[PDB]
């Protein structure tokens, strides 16, 4: 066919990057997710022993 | 337990519950103590440590005043609560009826407020058992009959309890619904089997 270099992009909308951005998270926390899964089960340990309340009431007074 | 100023007599509630600290087993907690004696410069030192921590507590331990469920003699007194667990009921000297006075019941009669077999769901009976169901269906029904019994026999058809366990506000509108709303003079309390005469 003839020469053309025009060339009409594809809408990619605000809330379709949104998806994508945060699909984006999602996948790094599925990759990641024994690493968060350990992380939050020393956070319940943190919370049961005195560590967690201790912290919240040492900034919150 | 209350006019003690130390330690020495104190309600088994608070123990392990107020500090930050107090939770570790005395196994543990013990030679803490004696490392710490043995530590020790000086007791402004450590003291300012244990006042920082007492400052702390402020985030977990709520002090609320209320005014005793149980009988009429109107005593008056801090309830100390770490979330839902109440550590003791602290009477101020500036309770206008009892001052630091209470008795077993307003002192140490507060279980039920916790109590596995309270309701927090409306009822509806279903047969030969009641039904949980929401709060809307239990009022809507309340609504239906009162209506239908008003409209069919009439606004004095209807009889109303107050609760003198109740506030003043709660008897109040019970018997604003009594008889601004149904429109009958039905109203009573339990002051009816007790000083009438
Ligand atoms: C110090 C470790 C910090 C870990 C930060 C974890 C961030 C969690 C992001 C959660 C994203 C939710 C995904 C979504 O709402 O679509
Ligand atoms: C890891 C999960 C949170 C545990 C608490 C860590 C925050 C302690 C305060 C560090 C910040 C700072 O004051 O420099
Ligand atoms: C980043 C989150 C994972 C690292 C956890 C930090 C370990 C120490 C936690 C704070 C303990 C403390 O301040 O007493
Ligand atoms: S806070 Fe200190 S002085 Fe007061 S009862 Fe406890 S150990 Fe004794
Ligand atoms: S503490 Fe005892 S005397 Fe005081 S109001 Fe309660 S039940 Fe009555
Ligand atoms: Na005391």
């Amino acid at each position: 066919a003839k020469a053309i270099k025009r060339i009409q992009k594809i809408e990619v909308t605000e809330e379709d990057q949104r998806k994508r951005d945060l699909r984006e998270i999602e996948d790094a926390l599925i990759d990641h997710k024994e690493a968060i899964l350990e992380t939050l089960h020393m956070l319940g340990h943190m919370n049961e022993r005195g560590v967690l309340p201790l912290l919240r009431g040492l900034f919150g007074q | 337990s209350t006019v003690c100023p130390c330690n020495a007599m104190m309600e088994k509630g608070m123990e392990g519950e107020a500090g930050y600290l107090t939770g570790i087993n005395n196994e543990t907690l013990r030679p803490m103590i004696e490392i710490t004696k043995g530590v020790e410069t000086g007791y402004g030192s450590i003291l300012a440590i244990s006042d920082m921590e007492s400052a702390m507590r402020d985030e977990r331990i709520k002090k609320t005043k209320t005014v005793c469920t149980y009988c009429g003699v109107g005593c008056s007194f801090d309830v100390w609560t770490k979330g839902r667990d109440i550590l003791k009921v602290e009477p101020q000297e500036e309770a206008p009826a009892n001052g630091i006075s209470t008795c077993v019941k307003g002192k140490f009669g507060w279980d039920f407020v916790n109590s596995e077999e309270r309701l927090t769901k409306p009822l509806i009976r279903e047969g030969d058992h009641f039904r949980e169901a929401e709060w809307e269906e239990a009022l809507l029904l309340i609504a239906s009959k009162f209506t239908e019994l008003k409209e069919a026999f009439g606004p004095d058809s209807l009889a109303f309890i107050t609760s003198s366990k109740c506030t003043n506000e709660e008897s109040y509108l019970m018997q604003k619904l009594a008889r601004g709303v149904i429109g009958t003079n039905n109203v009573d309390n339990c002051s009816r089997y007790c000083q009438s005469p």
